């Protein structure tokens, strides 16, 4: 299994390196690709040290040990991109893995931090025997963030589901998260926590019945 | 002058089946290797499978997750190939890329020794797994506790729906957000309004849903 970081972000015509980990890449080498979206993915460098024609030489691919790294020089606004590395999953194996992805993001903005509502269930909907808490997410820049749900200080993990950020029109990412819930498990817990992690700083909030 | 196009993408219930085709051109087919590679919406890339040609003896290997339920076979005189979905499930959506592999070769170590590499991609074709075929949303509102007060639209089957409040009255504040697949295969969003808690009261906000597909209009009142 290959591990990337899933946020970087870097200001114009600076330098930026993307790093994939992974047991396998110590006997093998990674391809690494560019994906936008709507847009097919396009391979950047494979092997020791291969570029295919066309491919910038401001893209240069590294190894040691059990990591792989794409390394950009001079970074330009059309490198705002998903970034991917793959390679075998184990040595020798038939079959490949990609890793999990990094968002690069050319700075075109200032930096913004997440707007934070949470919305407990709507008392019509526990009459319905459902209980769903609405976390939304908005105006925030760049468009990358964790969302953590606590009942209480006791971290959940069953029921969150959480949207891929999208623009939104005043050019910012927007998301949203819910936790689904039975209506007896919101009724027993002291209170519901949402919170949001962007550029290393934490929003929390927190709703009860 | 390489082209990879993808076809077959559409909506299958789970346990269906569907047949996925990718016609290729600008190049010598019959000895490419072949790769599929599918991207769940707003997720990262998924390796499929892979298929070789004749000289390798077809030799085909499938990612663990989809072993026994997909099978790929290609048309070298059609210069297509296909990926064959069986026992299809809701993790299987959805979009399906094809990719054009290279390979290292040495004739002492064979190919254990290099990895592979997938030189040119086709657009994609979108797969969606959901056993609902139209369904309307149910509405529910966010009471306020600056405030904010919106609608939850749950549990709906096609997208898309379209949220207005107060008729398109109000647009100043409203931000209407982007729907979400759940595990059942159902979408829910959002859409809320932010007002200064002043005026929570003296006017009133309900919101409109409309779900085209189920032909459903929903009026929503919102009050603290």
């Amino acid at each position: 299994e290959l591990t990337q970081d899933p946020a970087v972000s870097v200001a114009l015509k600076q330098t930026v390196t993307i790093t994939c980990r992974g047991d396998s890449l110590r006997s093998h080498y990674a391809s690494w690709y560019q994906k936008k979206p709507g847009q097919a993915p396009v391979l950047l460098f494979y092997g020791k040290n291969n570029r295919p024609s066309g491919i910038p030489d401001r893209f240069s691919g590294s190894a040691s040990g059990n990591r792989a790294s794409l390394t950009i020089t001079g970074a330009q606004a059309e490198d705002e991109a998903d970034y991917y590395c793959s390679s075998r999953d184990k040595s020798g194996s038939r079959l490949s893995v990609f890793g999990g992805g990094t968002k690069l993001t050319v700075l075109s903005q200032p930096k913004a931090a997440p707007s934070v509502t949470l919305f407990p269930p709507s008392s019509e909907e526990l009459q319905a025997n459902k209980a769903t808490l609405v976390c939304l997410i908005s105006d925030f820049y760049p468009g990358a963030v964790t969302v953590a749900w606590k009942a209480d200080s006791s971290p959940v993990k069953a029921g969150v589901e959480t949207t891929t950020p999208s623009k939104q029109s005043n050019n910012k990412y927007a998301a949203s998260s819910y936790l689904s819930l039975t209506p007896e498990q919101w009724k027993s817990h002291r209170s519901y926590s949402c919170q949001v992690t962007h550029e290393g700083s934490t929003v929390e909030k927190t709703v009860a019945p | 002058e390489v082209r990879l196009v993808e076809s077959g993408g559409g909506l299958v219930k789970p346990g269906g089946s569907l047949r996925l085709s990718c016609s290729a051109s600008g190049f010598d087919f019959d000895n490419a290797w072949m790769t599929w590679v599918r991207q769940p919406p707003g997720k990262g890339l998924e390796w499929v499978g892979r298929i070789t040609g004749p000289g390798e003896g077809w030799s085909v290997d499938y990612a663990e997750s989809v072993k026994g339920r997909f099978t790929i076979s290609r048309d070298n005189t059609k210069n297509t190939l296909y990926l064959e979905m069986n026992n299809v499930r809701t993790e299987d959506t959805g979009y399906y890329f094809c990719a054009r592999t290279g390979k290292y070769y040495d004739f002492w170590s064979g190919y254990a020794a290099g990895e592979e590499y997938f030189q040119d991609w086709g657009q994609g074709t979108l797969v969606i797994v959901s056993s609902a075929s139209t369904k309307g949303p149910s509405v529910f509102p966010l009471a306020p506790s600056t405030a904010a007060l919106g609608c939850l639209v749950k549990d709906y089957f096609p997208e898309p729906v379209t949220v207005s409040w107060n008729s398109g009255a109000l647009t100043s504040g409203v931000h209407t957000f982007p729907a979400v697949l759940q595990s059942s295969g159902l979408y829910s969003l959002s859409s809320v309004v932010t007002v200064p808690s002043s005026s929570l009261g003296t006017q009133t906000y309900i919101c409109n849903v409309n779900h085209k597909p189920s032909n459903t209009k929903v009026d929503k009142k919102v009050e603290p």
